[PDB]
């Protein structure tokens, strides 16, 4: 199942989209 | 002869420990995880050619329980794909146990995991700012030019789907062809200037047009104009590196051509910044996960 090589587009999603976070207590 | 499951279990097992275990593995163990990730090292290519999906990872710099957050949150192997763009050792108070969960996810998942070459993976650079002392402190000196010389074969580039170019560093003055980067013999250590270098020092500046001299006294600065000229000239779309801590984890640079990753949060107690990471899906449509203290 390897991603190793021996045509696409860079896109972004709907800027509500772009980032999700994950908060940890410190 | 190496049990990389059982490294891989007493890494992973320190996980929600409150304070910071060590998790010290056995010298033989360490050396072996080094010499079995550098064969994979030498016998794949110096510049990789990736496949999406995959999530790509910035510094880490031995916040290995930062680290473990990044594989909790993003999916632990193999789960996920993953490539980071080096900076592992340094600074940080667990360089070891964070090189060595990465060497193992290498060994065990060896077209899946891969690990790019930062600065700081060099023995002139690890020497001063963290790394050594930690080698000699738990171990031995032995031990530390062992990873030196596992270093001195780690991959320098990779390219996701001919579209998305990943580095440590940046752009050099003297990339006119990618052929250069494959041409770099392995293993070697990182000059004091020229491809090699740039590709491991450089930074995009803001206030720079072309090409100029980096505050870091090693390497150089480019402008928006060198990243659309490069993005252009070879067919790509992104240029995706680290090396520069960034307060939100990840931060864009001339018009989204160019993207920086940091994945240690709270940089070595010294920032409030986060940490970010990457995912790319098959279609290379690129989203940010972003690791943050709770306030
Ligand atoms: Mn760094
Ligand atoms: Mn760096």
């Amino acid at each position: 199942k390897g991603i190793l090589k021996n045509r696409k587009t860079v896109t972004w999603p709907e800027e509500g989209k772009l980032r999700e976070y994950f908060y940890f207590e410190l | 002869s190496l049990n990389l499951d059982s490294i891989i279990g007493r890494l992973l097992e320190v996980q929600g420990s409150r304070p910071g275990k060590n998790v010290q593995l056995t010298e033989n163990e360490i050396r072996g995880l080094c010499l079995k990730s550098r064969e994979i090292f030498l016998s794949q290519p110096i510049l990789l050619e990736l496949e999406a999906p995959l999530k790509i990872c910035g510094d880490i710099h031995g916040q290995y329980y930062d680290l473990l957050r990044l594989f909790e949150y993003g999916g632990f192997p193999p789960e996920s794909n993953y490539l980071f763009l080096g900076d592992y050792v340094d600074r940080g108070k667990q360089s070891l146990e964070t090189i060595c969960l990465l060497l193992a996810y290498k060994i065990k998942y060896p077209e899946n995991f891969f690990l790019l070459r930062g600065n700081h993976e060099c023995a002139s650079i690890n020497r001063i700012y963290g790394f050594y002392d930690e080698c000699k402190r738990r171990y031995n000196i032995k031990l530390w030019k062992t990873f030196t010389d596992c270093f001195n074969c780690l991959p320098i580039a990779a390219i996701v789907d001919e579209k998305i170019f990943c580095c440590h560093g940046g752009l050099s003055p003297d990339l006119q062809s990618m052929e250069q980067i494959r041409r770099i013999m392995r293993p070697t250590d990182v000059p004091d200037q020229g491809l090699l270098c740039d590709l491991l020092w450089s930074d995009p500046d803001k206030d720079v047009q072309g090409w100029g001299e980096n505050d870091r006294g090693v390497s150089f600065t480019f402008g928006a104009e060198v990243v659309a000229k490069f993005l252009h000239k070879h067919d790509l779309d992104l240029i995706c590196r680290a090396h520069q801590v960034v307060e939100d984890g990840y931060e864009f640079f001339a018009k989204r051509q160019l993207v920086t990753l940091f994945s240690a949060p709270n940089y070595c107690g010294e920032f409030d910044n986060a940490g970010a990471m990457m995912s790319v899906d098959e279609t290379l449509m690129c989203s940010f996960q972003i690791l943050k203290p709770a306030d």
